[PDB]
């Protein structure tokens, strides 16, 4: 296709340089726009150069230009967590008007954890106490929680929240079935100081 | 500004289909996308004025019009599930340097539409421990058993919806990852100070906002009609 981007996804933690990767095949290209798109929304605008210029800076996000190489690149200084969004590499004849967009990349970046404290607790229904689900929580960021090794048992993706009313941020995993906790995140990598009550 | 409609929309294979795009922005050109995973944004059709329109990329199996300058319609005469992805319109001016997009267009385009599903809600009560060593309550909301994945959830505390002290999964998992006619499933977490939970006055709702059939669609299933909706489970404080 026309214009390539590398890598699919990328992850980062906060305060790193993110890099992200774009080329294109045609040389009639005279101006390349960036994209941001968080979830949810429409895509727009961040950061765009054209084809005369090398480089363009504006406040931690940076394009370089190889017209040579027909390579491009985007570069975010010290990455926040909100900076976690797709980025599209697009590329214009029209000076921005007809857009070819990339595959687009998906930047993740990760937040440190202050003062990890894995465990995983256990939450009965509120209608009926036949049913439950477990709670992976307070790790860091660092982990990989991996999905099931089968059906019947069911395990969300990692996800970040924050208390505004104090000053604190954790990790979450949620696994349910139909089991036992003590077995459900058994696929996944946790600290030997986890906490089993 | 840029606004789409509808921003959600179930078709069966074969029905019409018209996504329309209006734009005060007063730009003479206006655009047409599709997002797929892998593919990133592809253009449909666009515009350059009133009375025309062009072929874009991958044309094929869309129409459009540009009858009014504001107005930019894009039309699915013969839905295909072919057509099932997320729709951006967008305006621009003469050799203008930005792009403004809309919201976006969640178009799922079924065959059978028996398929279709409102999600069975369920919060679930913090443990003990949790409240006992790190003095916080986490509660966690469960959406499961609906198709598609066109769903809202948020937190609401004693009539408030809440922000802070939320996160939901970034997108819906397959109950059944072998079938793509598989139903979805949800998890959210809201996390509040081991004292307010206690308070029995407070209470919490999580609530998914499924968006399914019109009304004026018909139905000859058993079962309730799965139009869009609100579905809630609450729980109060102990």
């Amino acid at each position: 296709q026309q214009v390539r981007q590398s890598p699919q996804s990328l992850t980062v933690w906060e305060g790193e340089t993110a890099i992200l990767n774009c080329s294109y095949e045609n040389s009639a290209f005279d101006y390349f726009p960036w994209y941001q798109q968080f979830p949810g929304e429409g895509p727009a605008l961040l950061i765009a150069i054209r084809s005369v210029s090398d480089k363009k800076e504006d406040g931690r996000f940076t394009i370089f230009f190889n017209k040579r190489e027909k390579k491009l690149s985007l570069h975010i200084t010290d990455s926040q967590p909100g900076d976690s969004a797709t980025y599209f590499c697009a590329a214009s004849r029209d000076s921005g008007q007809k857009l070819v967009f990339g595959q687009g990349t998906i930047l993740k970046v990760y937040l440190h954890i202050q003062n990890p404290d894995p465990a995983v607790y256990q939450l009965r229904d509120s209608k009926s106490s036949d049913k439950s689900v477990c709670l992976f929580t307070d790790f860091d960021s660092q982990t990989n929680v991996s999905q099931s090794k089968d059906s019947d048992v069911y395990i969300t993706d990692k996800c970040v929240l924050d208390m505004r009313s104090m000053d604190f941020k954790s990790n979450s995993a949620v696994a349910w079935s139909n089991f036992a906790c003590a077995n459900a995140f058994n696929n996944s990598i946790i600290p030997e100081d986890t906490f089993f009550p | 500004a840029v606004t789409q409609s509808p921003r959600n929309k179930v078709a069966v294979t074969g029905g019409k289909v018209t996504l329309s795009c209006n734009q005060t922005n007063n730009h003479n050109n206006m655009y047409w996308y599709r997002q797929d995973t892998g593919h990133g944004l592809r253009l449909i059709h666009y515009s350059y004025g009133a009375g025309s329109t062009e072929k874009g990329d991958i044309p094929d199996g869309y129409k459009a019009s540009r009858p009014s300058q504001e107005n930019f319609s894009l039309i699915l005469e013969l839905a295909t599930p072919s057509q099932t992805s997320v729709y951006f319109c967008a305006s621009g001016d003469f050799w203008g340097d930005t792009l403004y997009f809309g919201a976006g267009t969640r178009l799922s385009v079924l065959e059978d539409l028996k398929n279709v599903f409102p999600p069975e809600v369920a919060v679930f009560e913090p443990s003990e421990a949790e409240i006992s060593h790190t003095q916080k309550a986490t509660l966690v909301c469960l959406a499961t058993g609906f198709y598609p994945d066109h769903v809202e959830l948020s937190w609401w505390v004693n009539g408030k919806e809440v922000h802070s002290g939320v996160c939901t999964d970034p997108q819906p998992l397959k109950e059944q990852p072998a079938l793509n006619d598989s139903r979805y499933a949800l998890s959210s977490r809201l996390r509040v100070s081991a004292t307010f939970w206690q308070n029995p006055r407070n209470h919490f709702r999580c609530q998914v906002q499924f968006y399914g059939l019109s009304e004026n669609d018909e139905w000859t299933q058993d079962r309730a009609k799965p139009v869009t909706q609100i579905v809630s489970a609450e729980a109060w404080g102990r």
